[PDB]
DNA sequence: CTTGACAAAAGTGTTAAATTGTGCTATACTGGGAGCCGTCACGGATGC
């Protein structure tokens, strides 16, 4: 089972509200090169290779934990799509 | 109403009823230029015996005809014995048999692929 | 290493040929050895004599004699060139003037008459092909009852299949019998009136049931002539059709006495007769001569059905699935038919030349025209249901798919039509049917195989052997007779006990009409000649049988046929008795012909100097690839100077060991879980099996290229292929081919070729990419034949045929065909299928280093672990008798012939038992070695579990745990024992052809559909996964819906989506959003060739356009 | 480890002269049980050249320094006469059980 | 008569080989070669004609003919599309 | 015991109480020990696992007495042929339910640890009727048309079929 | 960078053979051919 799916299934009133969430999010970070990412450098995951411990290179599994952690606002007219792409290009230039 | 009667007769484009050559060298086609053809034959010749004042009983004859061929294209074995190539009994697949069926376009290629 | 024989039945007779159903009635067809003048009217003797004389009147082409030539090609050659094994026909035909009263005599080459090979099967193209036997009604009359009207019956009057209308007599409510011709229905009485009939007559000779009679009484057609009936009946029949005489008289004649158009056949005559109690003179329903029409059967079939509806004794309906009322038509019969077919449509362009004229010189040569005979056979022996591509994955396989009866077919059944009664076992199935036997599934009982003893006799119908009895003794005279000949006699079974000949026991299980019944031994009149008659070849390959549930030696009888030969195949532990004659009638071994000495043995012939001194030369099999890919060789098994009787084996077939049907490999058994790996069916095997080469074969494949005439230039078959290094191109001979014995793996050249490219100009870019590189296009361009994902191995043959060669048929615009074979030695690997012959398979999940695996206190590891949560639910304990068997034997060294029904019993495989365990554990004794530790530790768990008797030595627990067939036995990875007794044995495992290795399959990106554009299905065309409607069923369950979207537009056939999706992955991107698929544009546009007006709107109805523009005018 | 035999392509062939076929050969070959007396010896070639009609063993075998063969009664190939048999069997030093796809010596 | 229609003159030409090939045939026995058939033809005949002719004169095969005993597979099925990219 | 119920409850249980991710973790747990467990434990089938029941040979011998019965009332009138087959029916139904629980009473008090009844009680694989085919009797078949053949099969799977009773089955 | 110079490479206008399309054969000939029915229940209409 993916880590705390029980929480993440707590946190949405709708079970797919959650994929929507979790999909919508790891598509921002693979735009921004994971800039935009709200994990401490010791919360980000990691992958054992052969050449060392590096960074996950799986947005999904970024962001079902980026939500575990609280940090993530989501919801339905929070703000306007083009206000949000252009304000997050901004702080994130990538 | 009289829009459930044919003037003009649709064709399908071309690479939805293809003539491809294999790698073989021989060509492969649809059932459906044939059932074309059997139809351009038939109004043509109409044509040709109504520009030759033929009698009505050749005419009655070439128009029944041309309503079975429009039959065949649109729905094969529906009216009548089912129109086969020569060389074997296979009926040709029509219009109707293309998207009807579990074989059809919409249980094969539609509801899934 | 002895043979042990158990069983008390003695067999009076021998099996019968297993092929004599193929070769014998395909011999009596074509009667080729039989001179002209004895030749017998059966076959295509019997058809050249139907169609002609062909007396167009005056002309009359009569028939004289045919011959059948020596055939043009060996058997191997038609096989390598792709030829038909055949002999040419020629007819002696006359020409006779009936006005001049000159015969003109010539003989005029009809074609070629494919030949049926000595193991009974044909070689069609080059491909080894088998004509599948076809079960049908047996023509004749039939009486059913009428299941609307209670009291009421039909009678049914059938001819042979495409030979004639199917007639039904039925007694209407209102009292007329009616005759049911063509779906027209009209008055019997009518009929009989132009047969000539008098209403005295009728009265006279079916006044005498009830008022029945009164029916058949219509004062108007009495009046009327039978001239008068006859245009009568013909305006009824033809309605419309203007009813002059003679075109009416022509149409009654050729309805029900025309013999070249109505054939009531051998059996359907002798059915008529035996039923109705009459004498046919032909095979019609009516005669015409002296220019009228005469009744023959009409009269007899009105007669019985007024006495069945009167329920006069003696009088009976039929059943339709009884076997006596079911033939089988056989290769020859099936073959004949067809070149009647032929020999009619050849008939009927004679008449057309005839019409023509030119009588002045008019030759039989020129009348007739053989293509059409010829097409027939042709189609006959290519594209009919019955004529299949013959499996010989082993020679097992072979010998079933010649004895396999078929209710489908051309003439036959259809799965729609097929009800529960086509496919059950009906009651007289026994002894001529196997009731075991079947593919499960959608075919079930529409598919079956001939019993051991049954043979098919010349009407078509099974006959059984049974012993005559008589005053309670049992003969040696057998007697082979039919379902219906059958139902007259109380039979007994053929385990009664006999004191010599004499029935001994006082009470004998027989059966009476299919019933079982018990009875005194003076009532007994017949007698089973064998438990083995019940059941096929298969089945009665199967040890244990009556231990086993019906639906799993279904299974194991099916999957022997599945079996790989093997390079160590052995025979089975436990034998049944027939793996000899299996392997004997497969023609897949060698014998000596007669006595004589072995002068030359080699591994690719074999030299024999006979008695009588002649030097006989035979050539081995080596190498040679089954239709299945399976390797298929013959090895020697005698050496230079052996002596050799009549009969002796000289060299072992595919899957045989010293003449023995050698399936697999003899393993020993533990039938105990381990740690989830034999999980759901799931097998352990050990890795000792791989070291030792068990369950190792070898499969060839074959891979064909042709160099092709193109209006741009033909295609090469050479080595300088364009673009590509010394690498690729290493293992290429001069002329492009791969080297023999060069190892291949999956993307290397099998032989190189080069085509023209199209001419196209290349795109800018391009241009400018050649332009700075400095190198000119050129011509020609990379297609040579590569080995595909996953296959791969050894060259071992290159077979190259060239246009011009002698007897090499290549097709127009080919010059040449490369074939390479490919053979690779396949170890057993995990995915790969096992099964015992009792039903038990499964794939191998493990593989175990020996240090592992269970092994005995004596060191001896395991070879298999099987789950015993297998054996419960499928109610196969044949397999426990089997280890049980198998376990004394590995210890005692010795063999079993345990034969079905008649065997090895518990008491005496026990005995088997104490026997081996004196060598088990006495050698231990002599050895200086006590009772382990271990092993009183689980004796201790043994009688806790009522197992062991308590009290007793640890020796004497041992033996008793051993007499049921339980060791001792110890985990490899631990030391420690199994805390309870394991049943360890040997037991005979089969290597199936499923293996993941031809099965396993992956595609990214590959070829697509031409109209839909979706991707392709199949390994072989590196296609897609079928994501049918259940599938789109799941994902919607689940709200999958960009899920399901990405396979509905992204991975099939969303040409944008899926060339965008691969450049995006490839780049390190997300693939984007997915379009329209393209199939709904076929669908639309399919849609308005229809004349429909389908079009996509918006929120505002406005018309969408989803062509992009490209087909708005 | 690996077996050259002249005028032999590949293990799926017969040899004229020679009963078994080369599968055959190769499985009697697998049983030679082969000492090797000196410690640092890895690899071994043993050459085999025999006329029909004989039956060869593993006594045949050329002899090698340091290299015993310890079941010279093991049956190699059965010739008959004008048949021969020219072998290059090569004997390695290893553990475990390693398929020719793997070494592919 | 054809889907791909073939001159009269070479329709003729094709009737007339077809009654060449078949009379050969009942004279040897067997199917003639091109070079026997072209030998009966007459002058300007070689097989290398022969077999051009007989090439043209091959029909085009059905995209929906069944493969197998169901009425599930086709020739379409396994024909790839080469044309688009 | 943990049987398949009680295993199927603790799995429902646990997954109210704890969610899915420690239920599919308590899953992987029984299924690794009950891997374990099955291969150490000392489960087979023998030829002699298939206990038959000493009950059989009284209650065939029972059933053949008043099978005799039967005809006995059958020759003298007292009852039609269609109430003679339904007698016999009857008959064989009760005795082949009789030795069922003859062969399950056999195994619960004499052999608790056998292995087919192991399986059976557990829920592993076998029910009842399959255990009776291997231990008991296989009973009544059906002829194709649907009616019941008058003589039962006898014979369990460890005594073996007749020819006949093979090929009425 | 222009400006000549070349030999193709390409376009183009004839002319020929090869290919393709069309008409025409005059004793008399005048209504076809292959099938040929072992499943079942279900609507829905279509008339007695
Ligand atoms: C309780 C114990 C931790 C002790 C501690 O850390 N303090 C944990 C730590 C590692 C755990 C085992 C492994 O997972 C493998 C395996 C997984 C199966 O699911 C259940 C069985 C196994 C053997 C486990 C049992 C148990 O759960 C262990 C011993």
């Amino acid at each position: 089972a993916e880590p705390g799916i029980d929480k993440l299934f707590g946190m949405v009133d709708s079970k797919y509200r959650l994929t929507v969430v979790v999909a919508k999010r790891a598509q921002q970070l693979l735009r921004h090169g994971f800039k935009n990412t709200v994990l401490e450098p010791e919360e980000r995951p990691k992958m054992q290779t052969l050449e060392g411990l590096f960074d996950d290179p799986n947005a999904v599994t970024w962001a079902m934990k980026e939500l575990l952690t609280g940090r993530l606002v989501f919801g339905e007219n929070l703000v306007p799509e083009d206000r949000l792409q252009k304000e997050m290009e901004r702080l994130y230039p990538v | 109403p009289e829009w459930m009667i044919l003037e003009a007769v649709p064709v399908l484009p071309p690479d939805l009823r293809p003539m491809v050559q294999v790698d073989g060298g021989r060509f492969a086609t649809s059932d459906l230029n044939d059932l074309y053809r059997r139809l351009i034959n038939r109004n043509n010749r109409l044509k040709k015996l109504l520009a030759q004042g033929a009698p009505e009983i050749i005419i009655r004859n070439e128009k029944r005809m041309l309503q079975e061929a429009v039959d065949a294209l649109l729905d094969n074995g529906r009216r009548g014995a089912p129109v086969t190539n020569p060389g074997s009994d296979r009926p040709l697949r029509s219009l109707t048999d293309i998207l009807s069926g579990k074989q059809g376009r919409f249980r094969q290629n539609l509801l899934g692929k | 290493m002895e043979i042990k024989r158990f069983g008390r039945i003695r067999e009076v007779i021998p099996l019968p040929p297993l092929t004599e159903i193929q070769v014998e009635s395909y011999r009596r067809a074509l009667q080729a050895d039989v001179p002209p003048e004895k030749r017998e009217n059966v076959g295509i003797q019997a058809a050249f004599r139907e169609t002609f004389p062909i007396e167009e009147e005056g002309l009359v082409l009569d028939f004289l004699e045919y011959r059948l030539g020596e055939p043009p090609f060996p058997q191997d050659e038609c096989r390598e060139k792709d030829l038909t094994y055949q002999a040419p026909l020629y007819a002696r035909l006359q020409l006779i003037h009936k006005d001049t009263g000159l015969i003109k005599e010539d003989e005029v080459f009809l074609g070629h008459i494919p030949l049926m090979t000595e193991d009974g099967s044909f070689i069609i193209n080059g491909a080894d092909r088998v004509i599948v036997s076809q079960i049908h009604r047996s023509p004749g009359v039939y009486f059913t009852p009428d299941p609307a009207r209670p009291g009421r019956y039909i009678a049914s009057i059938i001819p042979l299949p495409k030979r004639g209308p199917w007639i039904d007599l039925e007694v209407e409510p209102n009292g007329v019998v009616s005759m049911k011709v063509n779906k027209r229905k009209f008055p019997l009485v009518l009929l009989l009136r132009v047969l000539g009939y008098d209403q005295e007559t009728l009265a006279r000779e079916l006044g005498a049931y009830g008022e029945l009679v009164q029916g058949l009484m219509d004062e108007s057609v009495f009046a009327m002539r039978p001239e008068e009936a006859l245009i009568r009946l013909f305006t009824l029949l033809r309605p419309g059709d203007p009813p002059k005489r003679d075109k009416a008289v022509a149409y009654v004649y050729g309805l029900i006495a025309d013999p070249r158009r109505y054939d009531l056949g051998e059996a359907g005559r002798y059915k008529a007769e035996e039923k109705l109690g009459i004498r046919l003179s032909g095979r019609t329903l009516a005669r015409f001569e002296d220019g009228e029409f005469k009744d023959e059967v009409f009269l007899p079939t009105l007669r019985y059905l007024f006495a069945l509806t009167a329920g006069v004794p003696g009088h009976e309906v039929d059943d339709i699935d009884h076997l006596g009322n079911r033939r089988i038509r056989t290769v020859g019969e099936l073959m004949t038919d067809q070149f009647r077919v032929g020999l009619a449509r050849l008939a009927r362009g004679v008449r057309e030349r005839m019409l023509m004229g030119s009588e002045d010189s008019l030759t039989p040569a020129k009348l007739v025209n053989s293509r059409p005979l010829e097409a027939a056979i042709r189609e006959f022996f290519s594209r009919s249901q019955l004529s299949q591509f013959k499996d010989e994955t082993n020679p097992l396989s072979s010998l079933r798919h010649k004895r396999r009866i078929s209710a489908l077919g051309p003439g036959g059944l259809t799965r729609e039509r097929a009800g529960f009664d086509v496919r059950d076992v009906h009651r007289t199935h026994y002894g001529r049917i196997c009731p075991v036997e079947t593919p499960e599934g959608a075919n079930i009982g529409l598919i079956t195989s001939l019993a051991a003893y049954a043979r098919v006799d010349e009407l078509g119908f099974i006959r059984t052997p049974y012993r005559r009895v008589v005053g309670g003794v049992v003969t040696d005279e057998v007697v082979y007779m039919t379902a219906t000949e059958e139902d007259r006699y109380t039979i007994a079974q053929a385990n009664t006990p006999l004191e010599g000949n004499r029935i001994a026991a006082e009470r004998v299980v027989a059966r009476r009409k299919g019933e079982p019944v018990i009875v005194s031994p003076e009532e007994v009149e017949f007698m089973d000649v064998s438990p083995k008659q019940v059941f096929s070849v298969n089945t009665n390959l199967i040890p244990f049988l009556e231990h086993d549930d019906a639906n799993r030696a279904l299974m194991g009888s099916n999957m022997q046929t599945q079996a790989v030969p093997l390079i160590r195949a052995q025979a089975p532990v436990v034998m049944t008795g027939l793996e000899e004659r299996v392997v004997r009638d497969s023609l897949a071994a060698l014998y000596a012909e007669e006595d004589g000495e072995v002068a030359k043995v080699d591994g690719n012939r074999i030299v024999v100097r006979y008695e009588d001194g002649r030097l006989v030369e035979y050539p081995l099999r080596r190498f040679y690839r089954s239709n299945q890919g399976t390797a298929l060789d013959q090895r020697p098994r005698v050496v230079v100077g052996q002596r050799v009787r009549k009969g002796d084996l000289l060299a072992d077939g595919p899957a045989s060991e010293n003449g023995f049907l050698a399936l697999g490999q003899n393993v020993l058994v533990a039938i105990m879980p381990f740690d989830g790996y034999n999980f759901e069916d799931a097998i352990v095997i050990s890795e000792e099996l791989l070291k030792r080469d068990f369950y190792t074969s070898i499969h060839i494949e074959r891979y064909e290229i042709e160099a092709r005439d193109t209006k741009l230039g033909p295609e090469r078959i050479t080595r300088d292929i364009p673009h590509l290094s010394e690498a690729a191109l290493r293992d290429l001979d001069e002329e492009g081919v791969v080297r023999i014995g060069a190892e291949v793996k999956p993307g290397d050249i099998l032989v190189g070729r080069t085509s023209f490219k199209g001419e196209s100009e290349p795109t800018p870019e391009e241009r400018l990419l050649r332009s700075i590189f400095g190198e000119k296009a050129r011509d020609v361009k990379d297609t040579s034949l590569r080995v595909p994902p996953g296959e791969g191995g050894i060259v071992v043959r290159t077979v190259r045929l060239r246009r011009g060669d002698p007897g090499v048929e290549l097709k127009p615009g080919v010059r040449e065909v490369v074939r390479v074979y490919v053979a690779q030695k396949r170890k057993l690997q995990v995915g790969d299928k096992l099964a015992n012959r009792h039903g038990n398979k499964g794939v191998v999940a493990k593989i175990l280093p020996v240090e592992d695996m269970p092994h005995l206190p004596d060191g001896t590891p395991v070879d298999v672990i099987l789950n015993p949560l297998g054996v419960p639910s499928r109610m196969n304990l044949g397999q426990i008798l089997e280890t049980h068997l198998g376990l004394a034997g590995y210890f005692l060294g010795q063999r079993y012939i345990s034969p079905i029904f008649d065997g090895a019993k518990e008491p005496e495989i026990k005995e088997l038992l104490a026997q081996a365990f004196e060598v088990y554990f006495g050698k231990r004794k002599g050895e200086g070695f006590g009772v382990d530790k271990r092993e009183v530790e689980v004796l201790r768990r043994a009688e806790k579990l009522g197992l062991v008797t308590p009290g007793k030595t640890p020796e004497e627990q041992l033996k008793e745990l051993f007499l049921q067939g339980k060791v001792v036995l110890y985990d490899g990875r631990t030391g420690e024992p199994i805390e309870g007794p394991i049943v360890v044995g040997q037991m005979f495992i089969m290597k199936l052809y499923h293996m993941v290795e031809d099965k396993m399959h992956a595609r990214s990106t590959g070829p697509y559909s031409l109209i839909t554009q979706q991707p392709l299905g199949g390994k072989a065309q590196f296609g897609g996964q079928r994501f049918g409607e259940m599938e789109v069923w799941a994902l919607e369950a689940y709200g999958a819906a960009h899920t399901l979207q990405e396979m509905l537009t992204l991975k099939s056939d969303d040409i944008e989506g899926r060339n965008a999706a691969y450049e995006a992955i490839i780049k390190g991107e997300d693939v984007p959003e997915p379009s329209v698929p393209e199939s709904f544009r076929v669908l639309v546009k399919e849609l308005q060739a229809l004349a429909l007006d389908v079009q996509t709107l918006d929120e505002k109805d406005n018309p969408v356009d989803i062509f992009e523009g490209l087909a708005s005018k | 480890t690996s077996v050259y035999i002249e005028d032999v392509l590949h293990e799926f062939s017969t040899i004229p002269g020679v009963k078994e076929d080369v599968v055959e050969i190769i499985l009697n070959l697998k049983e030679l049980v082969v000492r090797f007396l000196n410690p640092s010896l890895q690899t071994v070639t043993l050459l085999l050249k025999a006329e029909g009609p004989k039956e060869v063993k593993a006594r045949d075998f050329l002899p090698v320094a340091d290299v015993e063969i310890m079941n010279p009664d093991l049956h190699i190939a059965t010739l008959e006469e004008g048949g021969r048999l020219n072998m290059e069997v090569r004997v390695d030093r290893g553990v475990g059980y390693v398929p020719a796809e793997k070494h592919g010596i | 008569a054809r889907t791909i229609r073939i001159p009269v003159h070479m329709v003729e030409t094709i009737n007339k080989l077809s009654r060449t090939a078949r009379q050969l045939q009942q004279e040897l026995g067997r199917e003639p070669t091109y070079e026997e058939i072209a030998e009966a033809m007459g002058p300007g005949w070689d097989a290398k004609r022969v077999e051009e002719t007989l090439k043209i004169a091959q029909e085009p095969v059905s995209l929906e003919t069944p493969i197998g005993d169901e009425k599930d597979s086709f020739y379409g099925d396994f024909i790839p599309d080469e044309h688009l990219p | 015991p943990q049987e398949k119920n009680s295993l199927k409850d603790l799995v429902y249980q646990a997954f109210l109480r704890l969610g899915m991710e420690k239920t599919a973790r308590l899953l992987d747990a029984l299924k690794y020990y009950g891997f374990t467990f099955s291969t150490t434990s000392g489960i087979t089938i023998g030829i002699d696992d298939a206990v038959i029941p000493e009950e059989k040979k009284q209650y065939l011998e029972e059933a053949d007495r008043k099978l005799l019965q039967i005809e006995q009332a059958y020759e003298m009138g007292f009852l039609t042929d269609r109430e003679r087959y339904d007698q016999i029916l009857q008959l064989w139904t009760e005795t082949t339910e009789k030795v069922t629980q003859a062969v399950f009473k056999n195994f619960e008090e004499n052999y608790p640890f056998n292995p087919l009844y192991v399986m059976a009680q557990s829920g592993a694989r076998g029910n009842p009727q399959q255990i009776r085919q291997l231990c008991g009797l296989r009973g009544l078949m059906q002829k194709p048309s649907g009616e019941t053949f008058e003589v039962p099969v006898r014979s369990s799977f460890r005594e073996g079929l007749t020819v006949l009773e093979y090929f009425i089955s």
